[PDB]
């Protein structure tokens, strides 16, 4: 549980789906 | 190069003849060595003595007995038939200029290149001061060879019966430095050839040792790493013994 | 099964991945259930050499792809990782996380914890494929945003997971030394002092 | 943390992260961190970025000894 389970993650949830926005528009 | 090995029987034989022949006033006792020089390692298993008298003020007067050479043939050959005359030895600390003429007398009896052995009777050196030289065609020069101690059942038994790391090398390195230092002092006083040619070989081959210091410490830390994994094992032989000793104590309390 | 709860991923890859072709326990587990976890622990310990043999070219997983294509794990993730193409590797991360990791009991307990291991795997493969590369060049190549690029590499580099150098003046990324002699001895410091702690503490307890 | 992520980072790029005050504030806080030998880096004002002076490779030094 070193540097993993203690702070969990709390990221890459709604920001992962938001990446496809700039991919399907600017391109 | 070849190798030379002197047995402790030959060592004690040459060192005892100092007081046996009443050698004093800085004289020498010329002996003879018996060994097999055919192999690459010269091993001398037998030695004897010869009468020698030389004047201090006259270097052209020396006495040598050539009749004793034929007397050992009637004795040693009836015991050990493999013993031959490979040369002779001297009891003096340093050789003189008369050794060049001694080679002419023993060249007829010896079947090979005679061996020049030098044994220091003062025992003022460190390690094995006994040295050996081989006379070859230069006119003539003496090629030095390392001397070892014979290991055999005919020696070590008598050695162990009568008798029973870097610090030793530090005193040995001082002998090599002081030898070249005193040679320069004696040279400058007597003036104002082979030494001058080989002298600069050491100076150009310890400031040069500092260039590899970056690569030197690479393998030095591995030694401490090897000791670190060994240190943990050192406690494994201790704590395990403490557990065994604790079980012994528990049995002694119930007694 | 117990290796999934303790977060092993090493010894579990030597059993569930490489094994016989059935292991049907009926009431307990099925064949399609055990074959699903083969791509879980197989992407951690097994390097690219074993991914093209015991995973891709393994005949056990070839029949499952043509049967059930809704897994998108042993096929989509393995092909994208073998090709080292981040363009097609991104959309298979969300599809697998939703329909595989979340429903399973021994997965969703990890979930993003297991996702962090898959992302650092592709970043390490591309790191050895170049020395210096512009940030805008890689952004327009694999189709990754510039804003989300700084957040992805910010959860690893400061943790000493991956050695990378980025110059924001010219907008370029560099490659540091992946393996060094001093980096290997630093791990022996904690392992060396970790043993000496038990020998000293437990040695003084019994006396 | 930000020094290990970016070996060479501009002056205004740090303020956009920690939401600091001005550009002169972040420049003078790095010089204080190297007093105890923590960051071990240098600040180039003419070029406009902060470069890390730590190349690692301590296996060739005497420090581990």
């Amino acid at each position: 549980e070193n540097w993993d389970d203690v702070e969990v993650d709390d990221d890459f949830t709604n920001e992962l789906k938001a990446e496809l926005d700039r991919y399907k528009r600017e391109n | 190069h070849e190798k030379v090995t002197i047995a402790p029987l030959v060592l004690l034989s040459a060192l005892d003849h100092y007081e046996r022949t009443q050698t004093k006033e800085n004289k020498r006792c010329v002996g003879v060595i018996l060994g097999d020089a055919n192999s690459s390692t010269i091993r001398v298993t037998n030695s004897f003595a010869l009468p020698f008298e030389e004047d201090e003020k006259n270097s052209d007067v020396w006495f040598l007995d050539h009749n004793y050479i034929e007397n050992m043939n009637e004795m040693c050959k009836k015991i050990n038939a493999k013993e031959k005359l490979i040369g002779w030895y001297h009891s003096g600390p340093k050789l003189r200029a008369s050794d060049l003429k001694i080679n002419e007398l023993f060249k007829k009896y010896t079947q090979n290149n005679p061996l020049l052995l030098i044994v220091d009777v003062k025992q003022q050196g460190v390690g094995l001061p006994t040295d050996a030289y081989v006379a070859i065609e230069q006119e003539k020069t003496f090629l030095h060879l390392p001397c070892t101690i014979e290991a055999e059942e005919a020696e070590e038994i008598g050695v162990e019966h009568l008798l029973r790391i870097r610090l030793t090398n530090q005193l040995k390195s001082l002998k090599g430095l002081q030898s070249k230092l005193k040679d320069v002092v004696e040279y400058l006083d007597k003036v104002i050839h082979t030494i001058l040619g080989k002298l600069q070989d050491v100076f150009n081959l310890n400031n040069l040792q500092k260039a590899l210091t970056v690569k030197t410490n690479d393998e030095l830390m591995v030694i401490y790493i090897s000791n670190l994994v060994r240190s943990i094992i050192a406690f494994d032989d201790l704590i395990e013994n403490k557990i065994q000793n604790k079980k012994i104590q528990e049995q002694r309390v119930k007694d | 099964i117990h290796c999934l709860a303790v977060r092993n991923f090493k010894e579990a890859a030597k059993l569930l991945v490489d094994s016989l072709a059935t292991f049907t326990s009926i009431e307990l587990t099925s064949y399609e259930s055990i074959a699903t976890y083969a791509s879980v622990t197989g992407l951690f310990t097994l390097e690219r050499t074993d991914l093209k043999s015991k995973v891709i070219d393994s005949p056990e997983l070839l029949s499952l792809i043509s049967t059930t294509a809704a897994l998108q794990s042993i096929s989509s993730l393995t092909i994208s990782l073998y090709a080292s193409d981040y363009a097609s590797y991104f959309p298979y991360l969300l599809e697998t996380y939703a329909n595989v990791l979340i429903p399973c009991k021994y997965l969703n307990r990890h979930a993003d914890f297991f996702v962090r291991e898959m992302r650092r795997k592709v970043y390490a493969q591309l790191l050895e494929s170049y020395k210096t590369l512009s940030l805008k060049s890689m952004a327009s190549a694999f189709g990754v945003s510039v804003a989300f690029l700084d957040n992805d590499l910010g959860k690893f580099i400061p943790n000493k997971q991956l050695n990378c150098v980025i110059d924001r003046v010219n907008g370029i990324v560099e490659t540091n030394r992946p393996d060094n002699k001093n980096a290997q001895y630093h791990l022996l410091v904690k392992q060396g002092d970790g043993l000496l702690t038990k020998l000293q503490k437990y040695g003084a307890a019994v006396r | 943390i930000i020094s290990l992520t970016y070996k060479k980072i501009s002056l205004r790029d740090i303020c956009l992260k920690l939401n600091l005050d001005s550009e002169q504030t972040v420049e003078y806080m790095v010089s204080r961190a190297i007093r105890d030998g923590v960051i071990e880096a240098k600040i180039n004002h003419e070029d406009g970025f902060i470069e890390t002076t730590e190349l690692l490779n301590i296996y060739d030094s005497e420090d581990p000894q």
